[PDB]
């Protein structure tokens, strides 16, 4: 699996793969690795799926207590907090979950908390979960950014998910891609990796190694 | 693997601490800082598994916070230290284990002592004039006996430990980003920008 | 360690040596081994020094209680129950093995406990790392209704042979006679085979010898 | 198939001007059994030396009966000539590592009067790694008798009286005879504090004069 | 052997004024099983040498081939083999120690513990030990296997140092034997009723007393047990 | 160990050998292995001591209580004391019994419960490390309805040849004779049953 | 064909924690298994990416020892060898 | 190995009327030394309670006997006697026996009415070692059994007391790895109690 | 654990290696050369347990040798390549394997073309425009892929190159303390100053 | 055990302590850690005691021969290799071995050479070896200069081991110190910690949480 | 009691290599234990200090196969049951 967050003067850009391996055999090319807490809260889930979905799933229930009792919405620090407490009361249970909470608050700007198995959970600017998470840190700390323009903040998501699904056999299938926006989330569609690396090949002229 | 070193200095405690975070192949960040304020003018700076580190800090800080709007007075260096080795002690034989080293700088107010209490993660305190913990003290020990004096003011202090951070930088195979040195003293706590 | 008990015609004599050791060395030479469960029904372990300890100061305690609960006299069947009842709870995790050996309204007892709640009669038993050796001269010497100075004096030479070819076991031999109609004789080092050696030179330091860094008088 | 054992044996060596002293319980051991009463562990190996190889018994007696071979073959080459100290210990260093890897376990010992006529102890490891040494305790009971003679023999910790621990008690010379008050003492209190000791006590000296043999009683329980 | 499989269980021997006494029971045991009882585990080796071995019996008849072939090669171009440069009991001893170390320094060991008795030819009494691991020791008194344990200290009792062998006579010894092996047969689940004994004296040579029989037996007390505890 | 317990014409004999082992040390001779747990009920304990010392006196205090409550049991609800007892702690338990009983409405009753705690009726039971070596010579030796003096002897040649094979059983051969006339003990030394 | 132990005193003692009561050393938090999905969590798929000194010398296994046994405690073999 | 994790030293011995306790001040981590002020012999009134082992059950137990040495010098209105103090020290060792602390104890003190010199030593779970002559506990075990041992005499003065216990420990401590950094003495009487820090290798 | 990175470009091969070697707790030295002449215009650069590499490296460097003097002219890198195959290949199933990872950059001065080679410690070779061994690949691979061009001269290699190793400082847990820069191309080896 | 060697302008320095320890029993403290191959060539060893002092005794022997066929000394590289390939053809079979060959030679100049058990071979100007190395390291790195007085070094080096000795329980004893020099190597005696280090304490005024 | 199997069809097998002829995968040689003195060599006392995927799913060990068995090779079982 492959999921970046990063953070830059127009909001949030969350790009993910698709593909779900169980050994060897590729289960599914078109998993859904974004799970949509609320219309300002956005989760990425990586490493185990039955983990990450069920326990967000519940997570945008505890958001929805939330605002239904105190009529705001729950803050990224407060969703992650719950997250990481709930993950750390299970350590050595054997749960697998990488998971980046990314969100727009109006007394917090955008923000990304990664939260994963082990309990750990930092805020951040730039965070690369999954499998393919160096390939795709080879990209974007080589081209983020702060005011990159929607647009090349979009692409760049893009390219780097790109590479990590060239690069690594778990981190294939289609790259889906959310802006977190000031007044929300926008879903930027999905790329199906098989064409968007011919495209791009083409345009950057880049992976000259490969043939084509 | 984390750094945690201090210095108790004639009028200050001079805490520092690695910026990096690593997570298997990868390090996440680079700006991490690994203390919390325990008080106004008591500092804990902790190292060790990853969950376990904030999780801990965090779970000390509220109970000393608790315990300081109670009584309506801050508690003593050494009372915080007491408490947070008995919660260290009292988690070994339990279920979950604190896997956290901690080193507890603070300025005794009533007492007008700076205090350093190193406590490992079994729950073993003792109060040094200077602490380290892990692989972090093999290297700066010997430094440290050598150089180290009590009546020091803050700025030797820091000089020792910029001593201390360079010799680690060199012979130390990890990339700990650098640290984040915080002093403190009678006014308080602070951020040193450039040791 | 080396425990004997020996039936005689009017009564039970249980006899250990005195050595405790920690690992190879000899943490104390003067043990005391044989403990009161009451006055006429005395114990001695083997296994986990601790738990024999705790065990016995247990069942001796609740003994007590039911002997002024029930105003009686103890039965060392009761004890037995009650040691083997506890044994067996924790599935032999106490590791304590005894030689319990008394005298009751019914008559003289002995028996031996093991660790995992089992327990037999007998009329003479051997216990500890010495135990096969003195259960050497056990059956080498036993016989029916021996006297109570025999009773003694096979005991005895059965711990003696213990202490003389067993490594852990040594220094004095501890007796006590149990007899169906009078009190329980506790014979505290009933032999001592083993007096010190004389030292060649007496070892004792000048004054001032050691050095001193700092000097203190306490506030207790 | 566990190839090593353990008869708890020890020996001790110490070294004074014109003599040296190789000392050793006569205990053997197996497990908590006695063995038996007295078996020797320090010999008179000729050429004015003394050795124990103390440890494990079937390893001493081995490496023994290589050592006598090994010297009986010098002699054959060398026209019957007298064999240094240090030759000896050189010798036995090159048996012991011809087994690096399937060692002796045995804590060899070797005293005698070295080239200049001075006492010397050489003491061994499984292995080798010879040592020349003014006093070296071995066996089980090792660490029981070895500060005892620190601090008798080298005056280890002792200070003049009255000048405050900053004048040591000078390291005189200690005559034959106080040295086996020493060792009796020592091996006594080791008797006392082990189990594996006590049966017998065999010194052996060696001095400008020749070997000497004495056997001193331990309480054997 | 890595394992021993059919064993006998132990052999006790002491020292007395003018010889060495040895006996061992004739009961070789299949694990728990007292599969084979006709088994003699006492090899003479000569007028003044008797082997005693326990362990296992394969390799137990190994050692006996081993005997019988170096008396043979002992008698090979030596006029004199009857009288003087016969086998003492220290040769054989010492080659059978020989082997025994050799065997487990090759991690094969044999599964033997070996007592060698006799009388040298100058008279003094041979009583040594050696087992699996290559060790020996001498004492006036020896046992094997539960004999060490059980029957030494009775043994010991007699004889406890060797200040004591001149007053030991061949019937207190031999006494002492037969109440240890009694013992044995009292305490060792691995024992047997039958044992041969040999006695080798100094003077009157080898005597060896096969398929003896425990006796006394004191079992007449075990009526009075009724149960446990109660 | 070798226990035993045969059925015969007036009633059932149980038997059984006296020695106790911890491995190869014969750590008791002259032990009982036979226990009353009622007036007319007698069982064997085979396997761990601990376990069945145990279980006796659990169903010691069972059988007393139900001879309080609804009268003498039989040996049927005996053994399904034992059974229930054995079965609900299988895992833990390591116990093998033979319970053998008279009561005048079914005469001398014979059940063996073997480790996995199942009940089985049976003329005659055989248990014990022993026993595995007189399988042959019971089967063809029992018969039907033997008088006192052939089931004394056959429970004798039996127990002597298991004594002979197993290192773990020897001592002194009891028996306990369950009839109408009452329960008596027997006992037979070495010499008497080593000499068949 | 094994020796009977009716007293089950030769009976002895997942891995068994070397020190009992300390959860530091125990084998299941000492050594914890990894997540089912770990492989998919990092590159690697893995999280994570003495005594005697010169001189050659020559404690029990508490998988081998009674149960009564406790490592460091004062014991005394019960029945000898 | 808990118990060998952190070293210390303790030795407890009896003089004629007076007792002598003894510590080192060492605390590490196997190799590497961390502190020379970690003194392992603490005092409830006038018992004297010193404790090798694991460092964080000795401040643990140092905690415990505390508070149920006040409380009962509290309800009690006299001092824990040191075999009082002993009693009590088993039975809460005992209290974990399948969680036990990793320690090894040793009481020492002077009965306040009897005036007898006591001492006793303890395993990981109270068993009491109550002895006559003097009491060993730590790494050093061995090397302090067998120097007190040739050292040690009956009814020794407070000054030849001193300078046995002194001996004894240094020359143990100079023998052990994990032992050292200094040593405290401490010579208990009726009436006054002298703590005094020895001179000794810093290796 | 080591950095071994290289890339082939129009003119050259450059190959970049860590300078430190670390034993345990400690980094022995920071100026370590890991890399081999095996002719004028062939070089090999090797990464992996201590002493392997080291040994292997040396045995490789003599066997080249002996068969460019036996033959009186230099090996082209291909067949250098494929000896240190042959030989790694042939030792993981002898008795003492080499966990030694090569990569071999040569200019074949028959062909006129630079050819680089990567060879892991099981002897799976692979002719490459780029090649990095560990985790050197993990972090390395994406941005080479994004900006690696056949046609660049050296000096945009050597940008490039920089790009990779400063991506390697930043995200790599260890301080591998700076590469040495060595380029092959027609006018032999050399080395680069600050690259 | 600590033991270290540096180059200065004056030659080099070796310094070694002398404790030699089985478990957590002090088997003795005189223990000579230094090996001198030949007039010229020093050997420190470190580890196995047995192994370093065999083999390197065999080093010596081998070194004679090369005085005798060559007639010109084996050099600090040559002998160093040779150790090295001896402990590398043994990796694996369990030897303990770590060293530093120090030497002078003509065409050399002064030399170090580390060189352990799993055949590493350094060439370097300051190494330290043993489980006390990382003290050393703390005081030689914030104290070497090349240019250091023959006393200095000296000092220098008799501080380093000091500073291992005190923080290390394996490593204490006394310090052996020798300087090799242009024509051969000088013993600079023997110094017992239990004075040195009091003296350290007096003439520096460092060690101050020390008592006393 | 077993049951005898006298054809030692039913015979199964240092732990076993997983991959014969790869040494590279030896456990000797994966994991050598070091040596009698590192300890004093290292400071630390040692000088060195999944396939999983993201969905869950439901080869043999050498130890538990027969000794005719290669991992990885076409294997017919002689019986079955």
């Amino acid at each position: 699996t492959t999921t970046l967050a990063f953070r830059f003067q127009g909001g949030i850009i969350v790009a993910v793969d698709s593909r779900a391996t169980a050994g060897n055999w590729v289960a599914s090319q078109t998993v859904k690795k974004v799970i949509e807490i609320n219309p300002f809260l956005l989760g990425t889930m990586a490493g185990g799926a039955a983990d990450c979905q069920f326990w967000e799933t519940w997570l945008g229930s505890q958001c929805r207590l939330h605002e239904l009792r105190e009529k705001e919405r729950i803050s990224v620090a407060a969703a992650s907090k719950i997250l990481s407490n709930l993950v750390y009361q299970y350590k050595g249970a054997g749960l697998s979950m990488g998971t980046m909470i990314c969100g727009y608050t109006r007394k917090e700007g955008p923000t990304i908390y990664y939260v994963d198995s082990d309990g750990t959970r930092l805020k951040g600017d730039i965070f690369c979960v999954g499998s393919g998470q160096t390939f795709a840190y080879g990209v974007l700390d080589s081209n983020y950014k702060w005011d990159l323009s929607v647009e090349d903040a979009l692409y760049l998501g893009k390219r780097s998910i790109l590479a990590a699904a060239h690069r690594d056999a778990y981190s294939g299938g289609s790259v889906n891609l959310y802006h977190v926006t000031e007044d929300g989330w926008i879903y930027h569609g999905n790329h199906d990796v098989g064409e968007l690396f011919w495209k791009v090949k083409e345009e950057e002229g880049s992976f000259n190694n490969v043939i084509g | 693997m984390d750094i945690i070193l201090g210095i108790r200095v004639q009028d200050s405690v001079i805490l520092a601490s690695s910026k990096a975070v690593t997570r298997g192949i990868s390090v996440l960040k680079d700006s991490d800082d690994k203390t919390r304020q325990l008080s106004p003018h008591t500092l804990m700076s902790f190292a060790g598994e990853a969950g376990d580190t904030v999780q801990f800090a965090e779970y000390i800080q509220a109970n000393i916070q608790l315990y300081s709007i109670r009584e309506d007075y801050e508690l003593s260096p050494q009372a915080v230290s007491s408490f947070v080795r008995q919660e260290l002690a009292k988690s070994i034989r339990s279920r979950r284990p604190y896997q956290v080293n901690v080193l507890i700088g603070g300025y005794d107010k009533k007492k007008n002592k700076p205090e350093l209490y190193q406590i490992d993660y079994l729950g073993t305190k003792v109060e040094l004039p200077y602490g380290a913990h892990g692989y972090s003290g093999f290297y700066t020990f010997s430094l440290l006996d050598h150089h180290y004096r009590p009546d020091m003011t803050t700025e030797e202090g820091l000089d020792l430990l910029k001593l201390c951070v360079q010799e680690l930088e060199k012979r130390m195979p990890m990339d700990f980003k650098g640290v984040i040195v915080k002093i403190v003293d009678k006014d308080g706590i602070r951020q040193v920008d450039d040791f | 360690t080396t425990i004997v008990g020996v039936k005689f015609n009017n009564g039970v004599v249980i006899a250990a040596d005195t050595r405790s050791t920690q690992g190879p060395i000899v943490a104390d030479k003067n043990c005391a081994k044989l403990h009161r469960i009451s006055p006429k029904i005395w114990c001695a372990g083997a296994g986990t020094a601790a738990d024999t300890e705790a065990v016995t100061q247990l069942i001796g305690s609740n003994i007590e209680l039911h002997s002024l609960y029930t105003s009686r006299e103890p039965r060392v069947v009761s004890a037995l129950q009650m040691l083997k009842q506890h044994l067996f709870k924790y599935q032999g995790h106490i590791g304590a093995y005894l030689i319990v050996a008394g005298v009751d309204p019914t008559g003289s007892h002995l028996f031996s406990i093991h660790a995992h709640g089992s327990t037999d009669v007998g009329y003479y038993l051997s216990l500890g790392s010495g135990s096969l050796a003195a259960m050497a001269v056990l059956e080498s010497h036993w016989k029916q209704d021996l006297t109570k100075e025999e009773a003694i004096k096979l005991a005895s030479d059965a711990i003696q042979a213990g202490i003389w070819n067993d490594l852990g076991s040594g220094s004095n031999v501890d007796v006590c006679v149990m007899e169906i109609g009078k009190d329980a004789e506790y014979l505290r080092n009933y032999l001592t085979p083993n007096v010190r050696e004389e030292k060649q030179k007496s070892y004792k330091f000048p004054r001032g010898t050691t050095a001193v860094l700092k000097e203190s008088i306490v506030n207790i | 198939f566990n190839p090593y054992g353990d008869n708890g044996g020890t020996i001790l060596g110490i070294a004074g001007e014109d003599f040296a002293v190789l000392a050793g319980d006569t205990r053997n051991i197996t497990d908590y059994s006695i063995n038996s009463r007295y078996e020797p562990k320090v010999f008179d190996c000729g050429d004015n030396i003394v050795m124990s190889a103390n440890g494990f018994a079937a390893d001493g007696d081995a490496l023994v009966k290589r050592f006598k071979n090994s010297v009986k073959w010098y002699h054959f080459d060398h026209n019957d000539k007298k064999l240094s100290i240090n030759s000896a210990a050189r010798n036995i260093q090159h048996l012991l590592y011809g087994k690096r890897f399937f060692p002796y376990y045995v804590h060899t010992i070797i005293a005698g009067l070295d080239e200049d006529g001075k006492g010397a102890v050489y003491s061994f490891d499984p292995v080798g790694s010879y040592e020349r040494e003014q006093c070296r305790a071995g066996g089980a009971a090792a660490s029981l008798i070895m500060p005892f003679l620190d601090n008798q023999v080298n005056f280890k910790n002792q200070y003049e009286p009255g000048t405050n621990g900053k004048v040591k008690k000078p390291l005189k010379y200690l005559s034959v005879e106080e040295v086996i008050k020493l060792v009796r003492d020592s091996f006594t209190s080791a008797t006392e504090r082990h189990i594996q000791v006590g049966d017998g006590l065999e010194i052996l000296i060696v001095t400008k004069d020749g070997v000497r043999k004495e056997f001193y009683e331990l309480k054997r329980d | 052997t890595q394992q021993p499989i059919v064993t006998g269980t132990s052999v006790i021997s002491m020292k007395y004024d003018n010889g060495v006494i040895i006996a061992a029971d004739n009961l070789g045991s299949y694990g728990s099983l007292l599969r084979f009882n006709g088994v003699e585990r006492l090899i003479p080796v000569g007028d003044n040498t008797v082997v005693g071995i326990s362990g296992d019996i394969s390799d137990m008849q190994h050692i006996e081939r081993l005997l019988k072939d170096l008396v043979t090669e002992n008698a090979y171009d030596n006029p004199l083999a009857d009288a003087e440069e016969a086998l003492e009991p220290s040769y054989i001893f010492e080659y059978l120690a020989t082997v025994m170390y050799q065997r487990r320094s090759k991690m094969n060991p044999l599964w033997n513990a070996i007592i060698v008795a006799g009388v040298q030819s100058n008279g003094d009494q041979f009583l040594r030990y050696v087992n699996l691991l290559g060790v020996t020791y001498s004492s006036p008194t020896l046992a094997t296997g539960f004999g060490a344990h059980m029957a030494n200290p009775l043994l010991r009792k007699v004889v406890d140092r060797e200040s004591d062998i001149p007053k030991t006579t061949v019937q207190v010894a031999e006494e002492a034997i037969v109440n240890a092996m009694r013992v044995l047969y009292y305490r060792d689940a691995r024992s047997s009723r039958n044992f041969s004994l040999a006695i080798i004296d100094k003077n009157t040579g080898l005597t060896f007393k096969k398929n003896l029989q425990v006796e006394n037996m004191k079992w007449d007390f075990a009526k009075d047990i009724k149960g446990y505890g109660t | 160990t070798s226990i035993m317990a045969v059925t015969f014409k007036d009633g059932v004999i149980l038997g059984a050998d006296s020695r106790t082992t911890t491995g190869a040390y014969i750590a008791n001779r002259v032990t009982d292995k036979l226990t009353r747990v009622h007036d007319k009920i007698w069982c064997c304990r085979s396997g761990s001591a601990a376990d069945t010392q145990a279980i006796a006196d659990i169903v010691q205090y069972h059988l007393e209580l139900y001879t309080s409550q609804y009268g003498t049991p039989s040996t049927e609800t005996a053994a399904s004391v034992f059974k229930e007892l054995c079965y609900e702690n299988k895992d833990n338990l390591t116990a093998g019994i033979i319970v053998a009983g008279y009561d005048d409405k079914n005469k001398g009753e014979v059940y063996t419960i073997p480790l996995g705690g199942s009940v089985h009726k049976l003329p005659y039971a055989i248990a014990g490390s022993g026993s595995t070596f007189i399988y042959g010579y019971c089967d063809k030796n029992f018969r039907e309805n033997m008088s006192k003096e052939e089931t004394v002897d056959f429970i004798k040649h039996s127990l002597s040849q298991a004594i002979k094979w197993d290192g773990s059983s020897g001592g002194v051969i009891r028996m306990v004779v369950l009839t109408a006339a009452g329960v008596e003990r027997l006992i037979f030394y070495p010499d008497e049953y080593e000499q068949l | 064909p094994k020796f009977d132990d009716e007293y089950q005193a030769q009976a002895r003692q997942a891995p068994l924690n070397p020190y009992p009561g300390l959860t530091v050393t125990e084998p299941s938090f000492a050594n914890p298994a990894g997540g089912y999905a770990d492989g998919d969590l990092y590159p690697v798929g893995t999280s994570h990416p003495s005594q005697g000194g010169m001189i050659f010398d020559p404690a029990p296994r508490r998988e081998d020892m009674p149960p009564g046994w406790m490592p460091g405690s004062k014991y005394d073999e019960p029945f000898g060898p | 190995d808990p118990s060998s994790i952190n070293g210390g030293i303790v030795v407890a011995m009896t003089g004629k009327d007076c007792v002598a306790i003894a510590c080192d001040l060492r605390l590490g981590s196997q190799s590497l030394g961390v502190s020379n002020k970690f003194e392992k012999i603490f005092h409830y009134g006038h018992v004297f309670l010193g404790i090798t082992g694991l460092a964080t059950d000795v401040t643990t137990l140092n905690e415990m006997f505390r508070y149920k040495t006040n409380l009962y010098k509290l309800k009690e209105e006299r001092a824990i006697e040191p075999e009082t103090f002993t009693q009590l020290v088993s039975s809460s060792l005992y209290e974990r026996r399948f969680g036990p602390y990793f320690v090894g104890p040793v009481v020492a003190g002077i009965n306040s009415k009897s005036g007898k010199p006591f001492i006793a030593g303890f395993d990981l779970i109270g068993c009491i070692d109550e002895a006559k002559d003097f009491i060993v506990s730590g790494t050093a075990s061995d090397q302090l059994f067998g120097m007190c041992e040739s050292l040690y005499e009956p009814n020794l003065e407070p000054e030849d007391l001193f300078e046995t216990i002194s001996q004894a420990l240094l020359n143990a401590a100079d023998r052990d790895a994990l032992s050292g950094w200094g040593a405290v003495v401490y010579i208990i009487k009726k009436d006054e109690v002298v703590k005094r820090y020895l001179k000794m290798r810093q290796d």
